[PDB]
């Protein structure tokens, strides 16, 4: 499944991050069955931690480590995974991962954004 | 000016500059033999060794004045320049610019361009590359770079006339190298399209072959020549399509809902929230097996839907929502989809089900009318282009010969000898020949005995039988290969087959190449041919093939380009949207049967839309990639492939069938040794008879004849025959009564017992009668009173056998079945009938000899599949699912045995036509050449691992090759010689019985002369002016050219008005739609009323008008009673059939085109001929359908049996043979035929109302049903089509322009008057020699005038004089020629003479001109 | 296939009759479980009662002493989906005449769904001493005679007309 994210994500300390991710999956998105998960790793051998995740409906996990500052910021039926980090924070630098299942399409997409949190 | 031979030099350009200023200051065509790209004439002889491959000066003189040169290679390639520098940079002289044209024009100039494109092609074919291909990429772009450049390093980018933008072939190249560059060096994306924009470069093949550009010229001018019937097959597919939508919008929604709906649901809401394969089928009843619903019915000869179901008129359409007649572009769809007859069967059966089935009238218009008709025009157009071109290219190649030649001929004015000649004498052709050829025989017939169950005695048998006739073999060819300088033998082409075949046998034998079977096999199989020495249609097949690929071959190598050129597009356009959306057009979520992922798939596809199949494989490419791309892709393959195809076949037709053209052999040296050993085993058999007759002579009455006139006078009567025609109509109508319905209808039982013998009385008194007046030789000696004589008997013989008692006594109960012959009673009847049996009869010899051929050929392949695939086709199939196992559980057969053992539902099932035996063989054979079940035998062919081996995906992938090759050499090339023979024949009949139809009875011909009469009458009276002045005005302004414009453009208009309606459309559209029509409607009665009112009463001359009157009421009416129909009545039925009405008013459209007009004009002339034909194939009908059903109306609903669409009545019969009348589904009718063993079938069932028993079929009476039906169905529409096309040639040539005004025959009589002052119309031969020098161009006859007057053939009347008419038709004959209005002219002038003079005692002719000076000389 | 055939309406005092019921379904190829009832009111009286039921291969007979014995099962042997619910009554009395009724209780299956239909069919059956032969076949019988004599008294008149024509006119010369 081909995901098209940006590689880095450059942003200033305190701006709103604009997490872009969208998929060209064929298959129309049915939302009794469309699976997206939104993982953050400080470094790529670090631990996973699951943000966000659509099933049913948005599931927003609320991590200590975000407050309340994650926002979902896409539109599944068009193909858009996006999320949103308010008022980005230095602490926020590291991996965030977009995964995405769409049945009956066989592949599982992955998306792999590296924030990076300017002075 | 053979040395003519000047090196192009500044010298030279300064003359050729400064008489071009000469030219300038003071203010013809090439010769196309020094035209660049021919060859240089061989007047100039050879050429010095400096001035070859050097800038020459120009030697036409046409190009002598403009700035030019050219250079020759060391072919006489003639190549032609400018000497203009290029792009103001390069002199001609200059060293860069002369090593470029050294470059350029030279023999490794084409070969190495072409190396590469071959090797950019086989790189094409790559799914997903390696990275060696990127530096490949990157080479292939700098070769054809450099190329490039050194192309526009010696002519010029566009400066001059001959430069490198100028030809389009650089157009092409050019535009290659610029998306080359742009795609690698900017690299923007959306790659699959960037990619697809290189398979261009396989193009550039047709550029560097020499005789691929005349191909494809040719091509195009004779797609040029198809404009009209393009227009006319838009039109016609238009006013068709407005129909289907009229009577079937929104049909195909019909699907049964479940009555009872729980939990206060309706279907509005289910309809909401429903989604899914499942849930569908929870509340519409689905036939198991099936993705689209079942259609219900609201009438009653409709589908009918299981009780708890009513037919509710909602969803989608079937076949993924792609088949519908809801809107015109889909209806459109439909139709073109109907005309080409792909897959029309299920179109068929789908609107017979949810519409009625009298609904089939519709489909038998559009198919006689669409499909074969447009077909035929089409072929007849695309083949009097193709005739024509063909002559007069054959006609100038002569012509240049002929100048070649007369300039040719202005020009000239020690043991091993003795036992070699021992062998050579025992070569002993005459004998030897027909003892090795019958030996070839008995091998074909000995391999021909494998079948799948052998025993081990058999095959050892087969053993020693085959390493016999190889021993024989190889002592043959080693005896000739010693006897004949092996030099010699290895000479003869028919002796390099021999040593190939042997020793490829030989090879086989010696080591342990078992493996490959099939080469051996085949090498020895294609022996047969040996015999086409001796047989003449064998050698005329050999002969269209060596045409296909050695006089034509360029024509096969355009065709082979073109396919892997759409191979490769869709491949890269449409091969990973299958990968990526494969769930979506399968299930498993695995690739389908026929897909474009790879190269060889793709092909495959290619390929079946080439066959005629292709709506099911765009179907799921348009789920995968769009409607828009995969139309166009579709439609561009579907068009330009047929257009080659047919243009090959044309080809290979006219060509190879050329015997006349031909035949220039002399007297045959040698009649074939079969001949020569014929005569001499006659002699000797001869001999042998005397001198054994010899040995055994040494051993040892006025009441009667009157009777028989009487009887005579009877049997001859009209009244009598029309009574027996009568009784022939009731005794074949009261067969269609005895459905599996005749238990409910007692008392017409009862009638039909007493009718048939009734019936059987009258004919038996009816041939006593004949017997008695005609006589016992003459009844006997005919071919219709032995058939009146059979048909009585076997009818007498039932009877008798009845009344006696003694019935149901085994065959007598089949006997019975043959009543379904006395139909035939009536061909002896009707004299249409009669005409085209008596024309088929005559056909029966050159058909046999062809069928012949073509069986030996289909042994050759039914032998090989024998040998590839006896019975590899059994698997162990989950009766339930009717699904093969995975294979890797059940390998073999033991294992799905042992599985039988321990389950239920599991059968190690075979094939129902396979090829276990050369007769299943011929059987799948012509399935796979009809392209009916071809696909389900093909399937288990590419998956067939071994003999009890379980059958497993794409093992045995390439045996799709050995299914091609067999298309290609069975059903394209037999057919081929089929068409080419039949032709033939029916020349020589036309011809045999003096250039007559062969279709029309005689009243017909009267018929058809009088409706050519019609046809460009010319004598043209004016319409009145009116008297008055204010009517009068009016009339000019009614009768300008402006006024039928517009009310053309308000008929298109009017027709893009009833286009736009679709289904579930909004109340609004329906209101405006209506107001639309109704202001129409009032245009056109006001045009009509405003016409009838300017031109009085002469309005009803012109037909046109009359129809335009017509349509003009039948509008209106219609409209008004549908007006009432709404609001007193109701019936939806009717309503919509009678607002077609409107559909009347496009009609006229038919009045604007004259080219329309004339086709339609010929399908009009040809329909007598199409009646007759009709009527012969509607009596076959009949029988094969009372037949049918006694035989099947009691076998198993299977596939293709319906509870509609069966043999339970006639009605039922009917529809099932009409459609496999085109052969469509025949496989699928025949299957259910051929169980006629359990668990396939139960012979004990017991049908409830009746008492036959067994639910299966007799195979071989099934089989030889369908094979013999579609066999004589096929020669009928062979007959048909000979008759549209022989009827379009006609037509298409009768006229000639007769431009001869009506003041060239005042003329004549104003000279006539000088010489005949007395108006006695007679005029002496002396004068004629100055009557014709005293008359005015075109009748002027210059002196002397009289050797041709002598040769017009002038009839004399007594006293040496001629008459004005006699004179005036040879007259206007040498001007016209011999046209087919020629003679009625001369007709029609000649009768209006006979009514004015009848004083006939002074026109009888003495003597003619030619015949008198041969008796004055 | 199944063909819905009305019963005989005249049965021979002292013989055998078969007494046809058949129901056809509207589609073949679904499956069913049918079971069956007959009601026969006699002749010369007004109440329908119930006489036999056929269900699970096994005929149950009330114990009417109008048909004790003299009634079998004709219809559909083990199948469960009758489509046929024909009896046969041996020994013919007079006391069968009447009225009868046959009703049919199919249960179709579908996905996910049962249908519990319902058919009822009626027949009147009259017991007569002797088979009196059919009208329509008496008078069919006597119309195939009659127009063989017919057409041929009207070939043998035309025959002797053209016979004493030929002979004159062959005279004539
Ligand atoms: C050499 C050159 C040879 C000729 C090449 C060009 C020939 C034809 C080009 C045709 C281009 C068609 C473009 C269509 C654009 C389009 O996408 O339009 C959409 C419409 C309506 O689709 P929908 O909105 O109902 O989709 C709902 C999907 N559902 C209903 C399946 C569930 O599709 C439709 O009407 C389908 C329209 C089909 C029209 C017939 C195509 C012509 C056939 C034969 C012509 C003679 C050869
Ligand atoms: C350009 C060409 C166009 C022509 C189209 C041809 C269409 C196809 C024609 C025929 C197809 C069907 C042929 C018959 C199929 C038979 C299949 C079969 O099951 O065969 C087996 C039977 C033997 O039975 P068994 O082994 O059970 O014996 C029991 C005793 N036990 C078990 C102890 C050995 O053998 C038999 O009956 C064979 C009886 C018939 C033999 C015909 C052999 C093939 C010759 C000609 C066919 C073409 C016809 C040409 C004229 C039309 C044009
Ligand atoms: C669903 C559609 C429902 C609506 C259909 C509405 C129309 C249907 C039927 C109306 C038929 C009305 C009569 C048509 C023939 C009128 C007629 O008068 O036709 C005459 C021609 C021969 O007369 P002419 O042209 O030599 O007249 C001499 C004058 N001059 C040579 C200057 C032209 O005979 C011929 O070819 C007759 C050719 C007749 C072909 C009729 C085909 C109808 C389809
Ligand atoms: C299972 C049963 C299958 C039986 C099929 C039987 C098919 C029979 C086809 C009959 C097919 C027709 O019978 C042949 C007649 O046409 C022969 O008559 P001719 O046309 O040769 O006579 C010449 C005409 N003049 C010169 C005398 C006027
Ligand atoms: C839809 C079907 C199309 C029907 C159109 C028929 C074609 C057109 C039917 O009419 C053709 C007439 O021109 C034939 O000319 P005649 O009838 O005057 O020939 C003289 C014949 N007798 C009077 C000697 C016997
Ligand atoms: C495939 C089916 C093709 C059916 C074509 C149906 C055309 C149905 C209409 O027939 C067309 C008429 O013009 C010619 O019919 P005839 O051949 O009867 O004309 C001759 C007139 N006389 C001489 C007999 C009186
Ligand atoms: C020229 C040809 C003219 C005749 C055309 C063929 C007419 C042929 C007419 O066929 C009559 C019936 O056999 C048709 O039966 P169906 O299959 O529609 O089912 C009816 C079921 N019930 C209602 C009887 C129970
Ligand atoms: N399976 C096969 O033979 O493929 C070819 C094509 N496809 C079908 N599903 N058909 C239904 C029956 C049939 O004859 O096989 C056919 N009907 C036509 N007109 N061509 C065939
Ligand atoms: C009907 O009844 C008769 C008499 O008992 C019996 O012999 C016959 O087998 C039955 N037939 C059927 C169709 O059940």
């Amino acid at each position: 499944m081909e995901v098209t994210v940006p590689a880095t994500l450059n942003v200033l300390n305190g701006s709103d991050a604009r997490l872009p991710c969208t998929f060209n999956s064929c298959y129309t998105v049915n939302h009794k069955q469309f699976s997206l998960n939104w993982t953050y790793q400080e470094c790529n051998n670090c631990s996973e931690e699951m943000f966000l995740q659509f099933r049913m409906k948005i599931i927003n996990l609320k991590l200590e480590r975000f407050q309340d500052r994650v926002e979902f910021s896409g539109n599944p039926s068009k193909y858009d995974v996006s999320v949103m980090l308010r008022n980005v924070q230095p602490e926020d630098e590291g991996i965030y991962n977009c995964y995405i299942m769409n049945p009956p399409d066989r592949h599982r997409g992955h998306g792999k954004i590296h924030l990076q949190v300017l002075m | 000016g053979p040395q003519s031979f000047v090196h192009f030099t500044k010298q030279s350009l300064a003359l050729i500059e400064q008489r071009i200023a000469e030219r300038k200051s003071k203010e013809p065509k090439p010769s196309s033999d020094l035209e660049a790209g021919k060859q240089l004439p061989f007047i100039y002889g050879d050429i010095p060794p400096g001035m070859v491959s050097e800038p020459l000066e120009d030697l036409d003189p046409y190009y002598a004045d403009k700035k030019t040169f050219i250079v020759l290679n060391k072919g006489k390639t003639i190549f032609r320049f400018n000497a203009t520098p290029a792009l103001y940079m390069l002199s001609p002289f200059s060293p860069l610019r002369r090593i470029s044209i050294k470059i350029l024009v030279h023999s490794l100039f084409s070969m190495l361009i072409m190396c590469t494109i071959l090797t950019n092609c086989i790189f094409m074919t790559m799914n997903n590359p390696p990275d060696w291909t990127k530096n490949v990429e990157y080479t292939f772009t700098g070769i054809y770079t450099f190329e490039s450049l050194v192309k526009i390093l010696a002519r010029g980018f566009c400066v001059g006339e001959f430069t490198f933008l100028r030809d389009p072939w650089n157009w092409l190249d050019f535009v290659v190298i610029v998306f080359a560059y742009l795609t690698e060096f900017v690299n923007l994306g959306n790659v699959s399209a960037l990619r697809t924009f290189r398979v261009l470069r396989a193009l550039k093949t047709i550029s560097v072959i020499p005789g691929l550009k005349t191909i494809v010229g040719a091509l195009i001018q004779s797609v040029k020549k198809l404009s009209d019937v393009m227009i006319l097959t838009v039109f016609c597919l238009s006013v068709f399509a407005l129909i289907g939508l009229q009577l079937f919008m929104g049909n195909l929604k019909h699907k049964c809902f479940r009555n009872s709906l729980e939990n206060n649901e309706t279907l509005e809401s289910i309809m909401n929230t429903l989604e899914s394969e499942e849930d569908f089928r929870k509340y519409f009843y689905y036939l198991e097996g099936s993705k689209d619903a079942l259609l219900c019915g609201f009438s009653t000869d409709s589908g009918q839907c299981p009780e708890g179901y009513t037919c509710v008129k909602i969803g989608r359409n079937p076949d993924y929502g792609y088949t519908s007649f809801d809107t015109f572009s889909w209806a459109f769809l439909a139709l073109f989809r109907l005309m080409t007859q792909d897959y029309w069967e299920n179109l068929y059966q789908q609107t017979l089900r949810a519409a009625g089935k009298t609904y089939m009238i519709f489909f038998v218009v559009v198919i006689f009318l669409g499909s074969f008709y447009l077909i035929n025009l089409i072929l007849a157009v695309v083949a009097m282009a193709y005739k024509e071109q063909n002559q007069a290219n054959i006609e100038e190649a002569k012509q240049k010969e002929l100048e070649f030649q007369q300039m040719l001929d202005r020009l000239k004015k020690p043991y091993w000898i003795k036992f070699k000649k021992c062998i050579y004498f025992i070569v002993m052709d005459p004998f030897v020949d027909l003892a090795i050829t019958i030996c070839i025989v008995l091998n074909t017939l000995f391999m021909a005995m494998e079948h799948h169950p052998m025993t081990e005695e058999f095959k050892n048998v087969l053993a020693i039988g085959n390493l016999v006739f190889t021993g024989i073999f190889a002592a043959e060819m080693v005896l000739k290969l010693i006897a004949m300088d092996p030099y010699e033998y290895f000479q003869v082409g028919w002796n390099i087959f021999d040593s190939l075949i042997v020793t490829l046998s030989l090879v086989e034998l010696f080591l342990a190449d078992v493996e490959g079977l099939s080469v051996l096999r085949s090498f020895r199989l294609l022996r047969v041919f040996k015999l086409a020495k001796s047989w003449p249609t064998l050698n005329m097949l050999i002969k269209i093939i060596g045409n296909s690929v050695g006089a034509l071959g360029n024509l096969t190598l355009v065709l082979a380009i073109i396919v892997f050129i759409f191979a490769v597009v869709g491949m890269q356009l449409f091969g990973k949207s299958y990968k990526e959306c494969v769930c979506k057009i399968n299930d498993d979520c695995t690739l389908p049967r026929w897909h474009m992922n790879d190269f060889f798939h793709s092909f495959l596809i290619v390929f079946r839309v080439l066959c005629g199949e292709w709506i099911e494989t765009m179907w799921d490419c348009m789920e995968v990639a769009g409607q828009a791309m995969c139309l166009i892709v579709y439609m561009m393959v579907m068009v330009i492939g047929n257009l080659v195809v047919l243009n090959l076949f044309l080809a290979l037709l006219l060509s190879s069938f050329s015997s006349d053209n031909l035949t220039a052999i002399e007297e045959d040296p040698d009649a074939n040794n079969l001949q020569i050993a014929v005569t001499r085993i006659k002699k000797g058999i001869n001999y042998v008879k005397q001198t054994l007759r010899e040995f055994i002579l040494k051993a040892f009455g006025k009441i009667w004849w009157n009777i028989r006139k009487t009887c005579y006078k009877i049997v001859e009567h009209s009244w009598f025959e029309s009574f027996i025609v009568l009784m022939i109509l009731l005794s074949s109508g009261a067969l269609a009564f005895e459905d599996i319905y005749i238990e409910r209808k007692k008392t017409i039982k009862i009638i039909l017992e007493y009718a048939d013998k009734i019936f059987t009385y009258i004919f038996i008194l009816e041939m006593l009668l004949k017997w008695i007046a005609y006589g016992y030789k003459t009844y006997f000696t005919n071919a219709w009173c032995w058939l009146d004589f059979l048909i009585v008997d076997v009818s007498l013989v039932t009877l008798v056998a009845n009344t006696l008692g003694y019935s149901d006594l085994g065959p007598i109960k089949s006997l019975r079945t043959l009543r379904a012959l006395r139909p035939l009673r009536a061909l002896s009847r009707f004299e249409g009938m009669r005409v085209v049996v008596n024309a088929l009869i005559g056909a029966i010899p050159s058909i046999m000899n062809v069928l012949l051929v073509c069986l030996i050929f289909w042994l050759i392949f039914s032998i090989m599949g024998v040998n590839l695939f006896a019975g590899k086709f059994y698997e162990c199939i989950n009766t339930t699912d009717g699904s093969r196992f995975p294979a890797s559980q059940v390998p073999n057969r033991s294992e799905c045995f042992a599985l039988m053992n321990v389950s239920q539902n599991v059968r190690w099932k075979n094939l129902k036509v396979n090829f276990d035996n050369v007769g299943l063989g011929y059987l799948s054979l012509l399935q796979v050449a009809t392209f009916k079940g071809w696909t389900i035998i093909m399937y288990a062919a590419v998956d067939s691992v071994n003999v009890d081996k379980q059958p497993k995906y794409e093992y045995s992938l390439y045996m799709y090759i050995y299914f091609v090759v067999f298309i290609i050499f069975g059903s394209f090339f037999t057919l081929n010689l089929f068409i080419g023979v039949i032709i033939d024949n029916f020349n020589q009949q036309k011809k045999k019985l003096g250039g007559q139809d062969i279709f029309m009875t005689e009243e017909q011909k009267k018929y058809y002369n009088a409706m050519k009469k019609l046809g460009s009458k010319k004598p043209q009276k004016p319409i009145p002016r009116p008297g008055n002045k204010i009517q009068g005005c009016i009339f000019d302004l009614v009768t300008n050219q402006a006024f039928d414009i517009s009310i053309m453009v308000l008929i298109c208009l009017n027709m893009v008005t009833m286009m736009v309606e679709k289904e579930g459309q909004s109340q609004h559209m329906t209101e405006v739609l209506y107001w639309i029509n109704v202001v129409f409607i009032i245009l056109f009665t006001g045009e009509c009323v405003l016409k009838l009112i300017s031109l009085r009463h002469y309005y009803f001359t012109v037909g046109w008008n009359i129809f335009d009157f017509v349509v003009v009421i039948i509008s209106i009416v219609g409209m008004f009673l549908a007006d009432l129909i709404e609001t007193y009545f109701v019936s939806p039925t009717l309503f919509r059939v009678i607002r077609l009405a409107r559909i009347g008013r496009i009609l006229r459209l038919v009045k604007g085109a004259k080219g329309i007009r004339t086709l339609l004009f010929a399908l009009m002339m040809s329909l007598p001929a199409l009646f007759n034909i009709g009527l012969l194939l509607f009596l076959v009908m009949f029988i094969y359908a009372i037949f049918g059903m006694s035989n099947f109306a009691y076998v198993k609903k299977e596939d293709g049996i319906n509870d509609m669409f069966n043999f339970e009545t006639f009605g039922n019969s009917m529809i099932c043979l009409f459609q496999i009348t085109t052969s469509a589904g025949w496989d699928g009718l025949l299957a259910p035929i051929l169980n006629s063993k359990p668990p396939d079938c139960d012979p004990k069932k017991v049908h409830p109302g009746s008492s036959v028993e067994g639910d299966c079929g007799n195979p071989s009476v099934g089989i030889f049903y369908f094979v013999s039906y579609i066999i004589i169905s096929f020669l009928v529409v062979v007959n048909m089509y000979i008759a549209v096309i022989l009827e379009n040639f006609s037509v298409a040539t009768e006229e000639s322009t007769e431009p001869l005004s009506e003041d060239d025959f005042e003329m004549f009589y104003e000279v006539w008057e000088k010489f005949d002052p007395d108006a006695t119309q007679f005029i002496e031969f002396s004068k004629l020699s100055d009557f014709a020098a005293a008359l005015d161009p075109p009748l002027l006859i210059a002196k002397p005038n009289k050797v041709q007057l002598i040769a017009m053939d002038l009839p004399m009347v007594s006293g040496d004089r001629i008459h004005c008419l006699d004179i005036l038709f040879a007259f206007t004959k040498r001007v016209l020629g011999e046209s087919g209005e020629m003679d009625s002219l001369r007709s029609q002038m000649e009768e209006r003479f006979m009514s004015a003079n009848p004083s006939k005692v002074s026109y009888e002719p003495i003597t003619t001109t030619l015949k008198r000076k041969q008796e004055d000389v | 296939g199944c063909v819905e055939v009305d019963s005989e309406t005249e049965a021979v005092y002292g013989m055998t009759f078969k007494i046809l019921c058949i129901s056809c379904k509207r589609r073949s190829e679904t499956n069913a479980e049918t079971f069956t009832e007959w009601t026969f009111r006699q002749k010369g009286t007004e109440e329908f009662v119930k006489i036999l039921r056929y269900e699970n291969e096994v005929l149950q007979l009330e114990e009417d002493e109008r048909f004790e014995g003299r009634v079998v099962w004709n219809g559909s042997r083990g199948t469960k989906d009758l489509q046929d619910l024909s009896i046969f009554i041996t020994n013919v009395t007079y006391n069968h005449s009447g009225d009868y009724e046959c009703h049919v209780y199919r249960l179709l299956f579908f996905e996910n769904y049962e249908h519990n239909t319902s058919v009822v069919k009626k027949i009147h059956i009259e017991v007569v001493d002797k088979a009196n032969r059919d009208m329509a076949s008496i008078v069919s019988e006597i119309m195939m005679y009659v127009l063989i004599v017919v057409l041929t008294i009207w070939l043998v008149a035309e025959m002797i007309y053209c016979y004493k024509k030929i002979a004159a006119a062959t005279e004539t010369a």
